[PDB]
C-alpha cells in the first residue's frame, strides 16, 4: 500500500507541524 | 512593480476557473456555454466587480460593514454574504481531498488507473473496467465508491473521509501559519498553474484526434445556445470565479490605498480570470477530444473485426473508411446472416461520443488523468497537476475561510470569550463534520447537489441587492462625486449605465427564464452512474434531496429579508 504508508507520512508531518505552530501561539499567549 | 499584477494574477486564478469550468462546458455543450460566458463577462463580470471594488474602497470597512454603512434595514446582506461562504467552505475543501486521494496514487509503476484490474481468472478485464475507460472505472468505483443511485447511500468511507480530514488539517496549518509571507509566495504560487497548463496543452496538441475536441468546444451549436441552464450556470459561475457576493474583494479594498487604481485593476482580473478559464477549457477539451476519438476508433474496430469473424473476411479488407458499403454488400449477399447480427452491430459517431465520452463533476480529474497516462515520465507528470491543483484549492480554501473568519474576528463579544487562534480551530472542526457527508457511498451525488445550487440563486440575488443598493439606496450620483474626490477621473457613462439598469435587469431576465423553464419542465434530474450499461443515465431526483437544495438555497437568500425586517422591527 503505497498510498496509504505516503497518506501516513504526510498527516504525521502535518501533525507535527501543527502541534509546533499552537505552542508557538500557546506562547503568545 | 510586476509583483501587484502578479497579486492579481493570483487572485484571478483560483481552482473555480480551473475545475468547475471545463466541466460545465461539456455539460452544456462546449460552444453553446462559451459564447453566453464571454457575454455574462462584458456585462456582468466588470461592471460588478469595479462596483464591488469601488464600494470596498470608498467605504474602508469590511463586508458587514460596508453594508451596514450604506443602510440599516439591508445590513443584513453582509451576514448573508457569510453564509454561503460557509455553504462553500462545507464542500469546496472536499475537492482537495480528492487531490490528496490522486496525489498519493502517483507513486506506483502500475498507476491505478493505467492498468485495469482482472476479472479473477486472470484472463481478462472487469466488465466495469471494460465497458468504461480505466480512469472512468478508477474515478467512480476505486475511489467514490458511487452507489447507482441516490436512494441507496451507505456507510462513511474511512479512506475519503481520512484524505478530507487531512485536507482540513492543511487547511488549517496554512490559516495558523501564513499571515503576511503570501508577498514571497505570490513569486511562486501565481506563474506555476500557467506552466503546468502549457505543458499539457503541448501534450493535448501532440495526440492523434485532438483538433476534434477543440472543433467541438469553439462550436456554438444554435439547436443548444436557447437553453437557460447554459445563461445561468455560467453567471453563477462567473460570479464564484471573481468571488462576487463572497464579500472578500470588498475585505480586500478595504484595505488599499484610497488614491489606489481601481477601474484597471478589475478590468485586469475580469480578463485574466476570463483568459484563464478558456486557455483551461482548451486543454481540457483536446484531451476530451482526444478521449472522445479513441472511443470512436475503439467502436469502429470493434464493428469491423466482428463483421470480419462472422462473415470469414480478411483481417485487412474491411476498414473504417470502408465500412458501410462492406455492410451493404453483405445485404445484398445474404440478409438472412446479416439480420442474425443486425441488433449486436453498434451505431458509433464522433458526435455522440464527443457529447457523452466523459461527464460528471470529475470531468478534470478523469480527463487530465487520461492524458498522463499517455506520457512518458507518467509519475513526474502526474504528480506536479495534482500538486498544482492542490496549491489552488487551498489558497482557493484560505481565501474563502479568511472571508469567513473576518466578521467572526471582528466580533468584539466573541473575540473576549475565546482564544482568537481556537476559532480557526472550531471552524475547521465543524466544517470537517459537517463535510463528511460527501464521503459516504453517494456523497457524489450531494456534492453535485452542493456544486449546482449552493452557489446558483445565492450570488446572484447577493449581488441583486448589492446593486439595487449602490443604484438607487445610496444614489449614483453620491457614488460618483465620492469616488470623484477619492481619486478623480469620474465614472465614465459605460459604467453608470452598466450598474443602473443593466445588470440588475439581465440577472432578473435570467431568473425569471430559469424559475419558468423549472416549473414548465418540472424534471430536474442527476446523472447517475450504470455499471451494468457503464455509463450514466439521467435519473429524476427524490424528494428529500430536493428539500435539502431548497433549504440551503433558502437560508443564503432569506438571510437578507429575515435581517431585514428584524431591523424594521426594531426601528419600529
Ligand atoms: C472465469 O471462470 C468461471 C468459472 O466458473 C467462468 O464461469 C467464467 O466464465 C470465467 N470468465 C470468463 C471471462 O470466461
Ligand atoms: C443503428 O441504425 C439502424 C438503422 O436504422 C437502426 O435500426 C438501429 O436501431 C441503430 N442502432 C443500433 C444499435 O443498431
Amino acid at each position: 500500500s503505497i498510498w496509504l504508508i505516503v497518506f501516513g507520512v504526510v498527516m504525521g508531518v502535518i501533525v507535527v507541524g501543527i502541534v509546533i505552530l499552537i505552542f508557538t501561539g500557546i506562547r503568545d499567549r | 512593480s510586476l509583483q501587484f499584477v502578479f497579486a492579481c494574477i493570483s487572485y484571478a486564478v483560483g481552482l473555480g476557473n480551473v475545475w468547475r469550468f471545463p466541466y460545465l462546458c461539456q455539460m452544456y455543450g462546449g460552444g453553446s456555454f462559451l459564447v453566453p460566458y464571454i457575454i455574462m463577462l462584458i456585462v456582468e463580470g466588470m461592471p460588478l466587480l469595479y462596483l464591488e471594488l469601488a464600494v470596498g474602497q470608498r467605504m474602508r470597512q469590511g463586508s458587514i460593514g460596508a453594508w451596514r454603512t450604506i443602510s440599516p434595514y439591508l445590513s443584513g446582506v453582509g451576514v448573508a454574504s457569510v453564509v454561503v461562504s460557509f455553504f462553500l467552505s462545507m464542500y469546496y475543501n472536499v475537492i482537495n481531498a480528492w487531490a490528496f486521494w490522486y496525489l498519493f496514487h502517483s507513486f506506483q509503476d502500475p498507476l491505478p488507473w493505467s492498468v485495469c484490474p482482472l476479472n479473477g481468472n486472470h484472463t481478462g478485464y472487469d466488465e466495469e473496467c471494460e465497458k468504461a475507460s480505466s480512469t472512468q472505472y478508477f474515478w467512480y468505483r476505486k475511489t467514490l465508491n458511487i452507489s447507482p443511485s441516490l436512494q441507496e447511500n451507505g456507510g462513511v468511507q474511512w479512506e475519503p473521509a481520512l484524505c478530507l480530514l487531512l485536507a482540513w488539517l492543511v487547511v488549517y496549518l496554512c490559516i495558523l501559519r501564513g499571515t503576511e509571507s503570501t508577498g514571497k509566495v505570490v513569486y511562486f504560487t501565481a506563474s506555476l498553474p500557467y506552466c503546468v497548463l502549457i505543458i499539457y496543452l503541448i501534450r493535448g496538441l501532440t495526440l492523434h484526434g485532438a483538433t476534434n475536441g477543440l472543433m467541438y468546444m469553439f462550436t456554438p451549436k444554435i439547436e443548444q445556445l436557447a437553453n437557460p441552464k447554459a445563461w445561468i450556470n455560467a453567471a453563477t459561475q462567473i460570479f464564484f470565479s471573481l468571488g462576487l457576493g463572497f464579500g472578500s474583494l470588498i475585505a480586500f479594498a478595504s484595505y488599499n490605498e484610497p488614491s489606489n487604481n481601481c477601474q484597471k485593476h478589475a478590468i485586469i482580473v475580469s480578463l485574466i480570470n476570463s483568459f484563464t478559464s478558456i486557455f483551461a477549457s482548451i486543454v481540457t477539451f483536446s484531451i476530451y477530444g482526444f478521449k472522445a476519438t479513441f472511443n470512436y476508433e475503439n467502436c469502429l474496430k470493434k464493428v469491423s473485426l466482428l463483421l470480419t469473424n462472422t462473415f470469414d473476411l480478411e483481417d485487412g479488407f474491411l476498414t473504417a473508411s470502408n465500412l458501410e458499403q462492406v455492410k451493404g454488400y453483405l445485404a445484398s449477399a445474404y440478409p438472412s446472416k446479416y439480420s442474425e447480427m443486425f441488433p449486436q452491430i453498434k451505431n458509433c459517431s464522433l458526435e455522440s461520443e464527443l457529447d457523452t465520452a466523459v461527464q460528471g463533476t470529475g470531468l478534470a480529474f478523469i480527463v487530465y488523468t487520461e492524458a498522463i497516462k499517455n506520457m512518458e515520465v507518467s509519475q513526474l507528470w502526474s504528480v506536479l497537476y495534482f500538486f498544482m491543483l492542490l496549491m489552488l484549492g487551498i489558497g482557493s480554501m484560505l481565501g474563502n475561510t479568511a472571508a469567513i473568519l473576518t466578521p467572526l474576528t471582528d466580533s468584539k463579544i466573541i473575540s473576549s470569550h475565546l482564544p482568537k487562534e481556537a476559532i480557526s480551530g472550531l471552524v475547521c472542526l465543524v466544517n470537517c463534520a459537517i463535510g463528511m457527508v460527501f464521503t459516504m457511498e453517494a456523497g457524489n451525488y450531494w456534492f453535485d447537489i452542493f456544486n449546482d445550487y449552493a452557489a446558483t440563486l445565492s450570488l446572484l440575488l447577493i449581488v441583486l441587492v448589492e446593486t439595487i443598493a449602490v443604484c438607487y439606496v445610496y444614489g449614483l450620483r453620491r457614488f460618483e462625486s465620492d469616488l470623484k474626490a477619492m481619486t478623480g477621473r469620474a465614472v465614465s457613462w459605460y459604467w453608470k449605465v452598466m450598474w443602473a439598469g443593466v445588470s440588475p435587469l439581465l440577472i432578473v431576465s435570467l431568473f425569471v427564464f430559469y424559475l419558468s423553464d423549472y416549473i414548465l419542465t418540472g424534471t430536474l434530474k442527476y446523472q447517475a452512474w450504470d455499471a451494468s450499461q457503464g455509463q450514466l443515465v439521467t435519473k429524476d431526483y427524490p424528494a428529500y434531496a430536493l428539500a435539502v437544495i431548497g433549504l440551503l438555497v433558502a437560508s443564503s437568500t432569506m438571510c437578507i429579508p429575515l435581517a431585514a425586517l428584524g431591523t424594521f422591527v426594531q426601528r419600529r
